[PDB]
């Protein structure tokens, strides 16, 4: 009954990784976790239809 | 093979039922010969033990030892390991301090416990404060050793949970208290829930000084490991009634039956590694005098009669029958619930008040109060079954479900609820700030009156 | 008006000193009407006859206080263990002296042991000392004896919340095995250079061995070991320039055996001077009540307090361990023991002698080296990370764009498809 | 962060049944008429259109 | 004005059941209406409270 992370976050948090250099979408619960940086991206939420 | 059993009982347990125990058991006999030596001890010192353990293991090569204890010592299970790391013996502990819960063994020792350690009781006291979603609590730990442990435990569950645990700092200890600078972190504590890991007569003054400050409120709870709960005879007057305990006494199975699966263990590995390697029977000759194929990492994986009897790497059983019991008005330990292989079964599923902790306690703060299975106002559903947590805005609730028409006897299954009446009784219990008894009517609609019945 | 004292000592020359001190603890307490007697036992090569012999003498000779001063034993096990057992089924004080285990830290394991030597877990707190004097916070962990490793690692985070910083790379395994040295370039590889080792000495001499085969002791490789690390072939395959610890008058029994006969008789005395006394039974034949003043004279034994020794404030904590101990701090100079340092119960000071390292300056090496190839990982974004398969053999193909810009690739690794 | 919000628990329960490994697949899924809706970021769905 | 409920004594504190009282104070202003002499109990009191 552990708690564990994986996908960029598991292979960053293993050492194996150093900077994950992607849109992360920023939260509260990873930053609880981690240190955040200054954002370069500032957008929303949209529905993609046809 | 051969295996000899001696019990240290002041108990009238006679001899012969031992000797019934080879007949019937073990009809599947893989080795050839399987041989019983059962004995009776009557006094309890290592001085018999040292003996006893000369005499059987120089007794045509016994290479089973099983003991089982009725007295409060401790130190017989460490003598025990002992024996088993100089003899290389795989030894059981069955009953008593021949079952009371050490902490580190080595890999040397081949001795092992039919019990349940600390860490997996406080797995199972943490388990009850999430389903009970008791959030808001506090950790009082004294100088009774193993406690470091115990907190760094407590931290690691807190921190691999789902709840996010509101914990207040622990109060620490480091003399007998002085009631001049623990008082200060006494009087820190505001929460509910309060949880302890000292000994019986250290907990004698805590107590004493809980009630002396008023920590023993029908808002607060005091939940206690089984180290602190000694014998079921000796109980103070100074524990309040409702005290939760959680110990793996059970009277429903006796030691017969748990030396019975202990045989059955034994002969199990010996079975199972009689088919890997043919020279399995070395001991050692006799103690006075100046091993690679051993059971001590080859039974974790075992099975008896369907008992989910398997080893743990410290040790101990992976799945243990813990028992959780209360303290009744009537100053007895009252047996309520057991436990499942890894989830919890509670035959008491609506909590009790024991409201009345002593005898000037007047208190009439809590409200029964019930509802209706409606859409738009209580939405009723499951738990989640990935948390096994009502989520913030709903709240918990009991249905009192009947399994047929054939009997009357039912289960309180738990559920969430949600929507307006919630949000408003929420609200009540924000501006009010009250406690409430949310559960669920069973008998049917709104109302109608048959001849002066509702 | 008897108290005897046993114990398990083997040289006949510190028997008559045991005996002195014994004969010289009644000359500043008056004539009181006390009487002290001792009864020292010799050795046999096994330990379970042992441990009868001594269990059943001291049970007929009903003794207060238990000593083992057996330093250099050919068996490596180091175990008093049974006669303290003993001694705690009847609650009664065993005052180990040459043993460091942390099995014996346990106070719920042994109940009644005393010691007045720490476990190495403290040294630890000495090197964080070495982190309150040079001031590095990123460390590299390894530690092979997992009986004392889950202690070392509670100490090391005791000593962590403070500064509530994180070690890098904690290490636990199996000691006997050889080929640890994927997890030490894995540690080399880190930033930190901080390597703090908690081992016997087969696997000290084996990492050594393994770092200087793979040259992790050249420039800025922070080395830092104690007594156990220094000793047998250990200290033959050290490199020069290694710092170690040293405990003062650590082997030094003569000394040792009168500092624990004061502190045994000014317990005594002390405990004379209060009621409810009560003596151990025959506990042999017939007797399997208990001595009710265990944790009585055991409290009495919490605060104590003294003022006598050559070593200096012996004091108690709360797990019974040495206070303000005296530390050397040695170091490895062309394979010579050359002492660079002095520790009392607070503070590290070197002495006149220069601290040489095996790198380069005198002074310390800043062993924090970023990493200048960050290890870069992302997810294919289809707007922002756009993958391309090679043309011929790990090619890019320079496609220069609409508006006259060349299109920078880079050769990154990655998967084909999922994992079914 | 739909889970955090406590108040949209249908549609956790709704859109856990039909959750794609990647964000093609749903571009794909959508391509062929079989999808109605996909919660994105905004100027990766601009630059797609 | 947000006020909270009175907190009467009765005795000289047992420091059992007023302590209840006291505890359930979570306002800013503490508003006390005593003589000299039990006004050094009360204040030694809150000071042990925190
Ligand atoms: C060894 O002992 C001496 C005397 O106890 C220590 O000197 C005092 O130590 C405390 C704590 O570091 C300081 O606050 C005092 O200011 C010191 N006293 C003096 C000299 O003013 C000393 O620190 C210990 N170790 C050494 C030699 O540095
Ligand atoms: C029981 O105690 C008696 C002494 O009264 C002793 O002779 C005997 O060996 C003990 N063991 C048994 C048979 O229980
Ligand atoms: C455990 O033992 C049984 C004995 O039949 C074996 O079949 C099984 O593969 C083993 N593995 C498990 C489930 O641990
Ligand atoms: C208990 O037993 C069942 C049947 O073997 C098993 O599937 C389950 O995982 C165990 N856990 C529970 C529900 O206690
Ligand atoms: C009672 O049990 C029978 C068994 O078939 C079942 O069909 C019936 O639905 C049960 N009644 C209820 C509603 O509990
Ligand atoms: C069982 O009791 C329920 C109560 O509503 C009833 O609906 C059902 O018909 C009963 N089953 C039978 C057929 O006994
Ligand atoms: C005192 O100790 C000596 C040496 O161990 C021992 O021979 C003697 O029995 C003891 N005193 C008594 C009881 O005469
Ligand atoms: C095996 O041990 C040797 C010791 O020199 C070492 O060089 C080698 O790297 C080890 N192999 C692995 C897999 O680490
Ligand atoms: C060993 O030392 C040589 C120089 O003598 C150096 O080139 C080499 O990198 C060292 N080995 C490693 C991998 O550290
Ligand atoms: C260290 O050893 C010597 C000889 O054993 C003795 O004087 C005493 O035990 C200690 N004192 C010193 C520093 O000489
Ligand atoms: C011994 O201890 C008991 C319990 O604390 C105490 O009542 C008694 O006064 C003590 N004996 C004497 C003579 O002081
Ligand atoms: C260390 O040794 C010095 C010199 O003997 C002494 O003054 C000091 O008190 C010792 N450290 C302690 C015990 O604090
Ligand atoms: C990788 O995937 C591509 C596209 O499906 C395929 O052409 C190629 O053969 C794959 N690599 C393998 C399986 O060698």
């Amino acid at each position: 009954n552990k708690k564990e992370w994986n996908g960029m976050m598991g292979e960053l948090l293993s050492g194996q990784a150093d900077m994950i250099v992607a849109p992360l979408t920023i939260n509260n619960e990873r930053a609880q976790y981690i240190e955040f940086s200054k954002p370069f991206k500032y957008q929303g939420l949209t529905i993609l239809v046809k | 093979l051969n295996i000899a059993v001696l019990l240290g009982h002041s108990h009238d347990v006679t001899e012969r039922e031992l000797r019934n125990l080879w007949g019937p058991e073990q009809a599947t006999g893989l080795p050839l010969d399987v041989n019983v030596v059962a004995l009776l001890m009557n006094r309890t010192d290592p001085k018999s033990l040292i003996t006893h353990v000369c005499d059987l293991m120089s007794g045509a090569r016994i290479h089973g030892l099983v003991f089982g204890d009725d007295t409060d010592q401790e130190a017989v299970a460490q003598m025990l390991d002992f024996i088993s790391s100089q003899t290389f013996i795989p030894i059981l502990g069955i009953h008593g301090g021949a079952s009371m819960i050490m902490a580190d063994k080595d890999p040397t020792s081949t001795f092992f416990q039919f019990g349940a350690s600390i860490q997996q009781q406080a797995t199972v006291m943490l388990k009850i404060m999430q389903d009970y979603d008791w959030h808001v609590f506090s950790l009082v730990t004294t100088i009774f050793p193993g406690y470091r442990d115990f907190i760094s435990f407590i931290k690691t569950t807190v921190d691999n949970s789902f709840v996010g645990w509101d914990m207040q700092n622990v109060i620490t200890l480091d003399t007998s208290f002085e009631d001049a600078k623990t008082q200060v972190q006494l009087k820190k504590i505001h929460s509910s829930v309060i949880l302890l890991y000292c000994s019986k007569d250290e907990a004698v003054l805590i107590l004493s000084e809980a009630r002396s400050l008023g920590l023993t409120g029908y808002d607060f709870f005091w939940i206690v490991p089984s180290l602190v709960s000694g014998n079921t005879e000796l109980i103070p007057k100074e524990f309040p009634s409702g005290l939760i305990s959680v110990s793996y006494d059970d009277w429903d199975y006796s030691l017969e039956a748990r030396v019975r699966d202990g045989l059955g263990i034994l002969t199990t590995a010996a079975s199972s590694m009689l088919e890997k390697f043919s020279y399995i029977p070395e001991a050692k000759a006799s103690c006075y005098g100046q091993p690679l194929h051993t059971l001590h990492q080859f039974m974790v994986n075992v099975t008896w009669d369907g008992k989910d009897l398997s080893f743990t790497e410290e040790g101990y059983q992976v799945h243990p029958r813990l028992v959780v019991i209360v303290l009744n008005k009537d100053r007895e330990w009252e047996k309520v619930g057991k436990w499942e292989n890894q989830t919890l079964s509670l035959r008491h599923a609506v909590w009790p008040r024991y409201k009345s902790f002593s005898d000037c306690e007047p208190d009439d703060n809590h409200l029964s109060i019930v509802t209706l299975e409606e859409a738009p106002f209580v939405i009723v559903e499951d738990i989640d079954p990935l948390t096994e947590t009502c989520v913030r805005n709903t709240v918990p609730c009991r249905k009192f479900v009947k399994i047929n028409n054939s009997t009357n006897e039912g289960m309180n299954v738990k559920k969430c609820c949600k929507g307006f009446c919630i949000d408003i009784l929420k609200k009540l219990s924000r501006t009010v700030k009250f406690t409430y008894d949310l559960y669920l009517v069973t008998n049917g609609k709104h109302g109608k009156k048959v001849n002066n019945v509702w | 008006k008897i108290v005897n004292i046993g114990a398990v000592l083997s040289t006949r020359k510190h028997e008559q000193m045991f005996r002195e001190a014994v004969n010289q603890a009644n000359k500043r307490h008056g004539s009181w009407k006390i009487q002290l007697n001792a009864t020292s036992v010799t050795h046999k090569p096994n330990a379970i006859q042992m441990a009868l012999s001594v269990c059943e003498d001291l049970i007929s000779s009903q003794v207060y206080a238990i000593l083992v001063s057996h330093p250099p034993t050919p068996n490596d096990h180091f175990t008093p263990t049974p006669v303290s057992y003993t001694a705690g089924f009847y609650r009664i004080p065993v005052l180990g002296l040459t043993t460091r285990m942390s099995i014996y830290s346990d106070k719920s394991i042994h109940l009644s042991f005393l010691r007045t030597v720490p476990p190495y877990s403290h040294q630890s707190s000495v090197w964080f000392e070495m982190m309150r004097v040079y001031n590095w916070n990123h460390i590299i962990l390894l530690v092979s004896d997992d009986h004392e490793g889950r202690a070392a690692q509670k100490r090391l985070e005791t000593l962590l919340e403070e500064r509530e910083s994180k070690a890098e790379k904690v290490l636990q395994f199996d000691p006997g095995t050889k080929n640890v040295t994927a997890l030490l370039m894995e540690a080399r590889e880190l930033e930190a250079r901080v390597i703090i080792l908690s081992a016997s000495e087969d696997d000290a001499a084996t990492v050594y061995r393994a770092a200087a085969m793979l040259n992790m002791t050249g420039s800025g490789y922070v080395w830092l070991v104690g007594e156990r690390e220094i000793s047998g072939n250990a200290l033959r395959y050290a490199p020069d320039g290694i710092i170690g610890l040293q405990l003062i008058n650590g082997k030094n029994e003569s000394a040792h055996i009168s500092d624990a006969v004061g502190v045994v008789a000014q317990a005594v005395h002390e405990l004379l001077e209060k009621e409810n006394i009560t003596d151990p039974p025959r506990g042999c034949v017939g007797n399997t009540n208990i001595w009710k003043t265990g944790p009585l004279f055991k409290r009495v034994l919490m605060s104590s307090k003294y003022a006598d020794g050559v070593t200096g404030r012996v004091e108690f904590n709360e797990d019974g361990d040495r206070k303000f101990a005296n530390y050397s701090i040695m170091n490895l100079q062309n394979r010579k023991l050359v002492q660079v340092g002095i520790y009392n119960g607070t503070h590290v000071i070197p002495n006149d002698r220069k601290i040489i390292w095996p790198g380069g300056e005198t002074e310390k090496p800043r062993g924090y080296q970023m990493s200048t190839r960050l290890k870069i990982v992302t997810i294919h974004q289809e707007p922002f990370v756009y993958v391309k398969p090679t043309m011929s053999d790990g090619t890019c193909k320079e496609e220069f764009t609409v508006n006259g810009d060349p299109v920078k690739k880079v050769i990154c690794t990655g998967p084909n498809d999922t994992s079914p | 962060y739909f889970r955090r919000q406590v108040e949209l628990s249908t549609m956790y329960r709704h859109m856990e049944k039909h959750n794609y490994e990647s964000a093609a697949e749903a571009i794909q899924a959508v391509r062929d008429n079989k999808l109605h809706a996909f919660i994105w970021d905004s100027a990766v769905l601009e630059f797609e259109a």
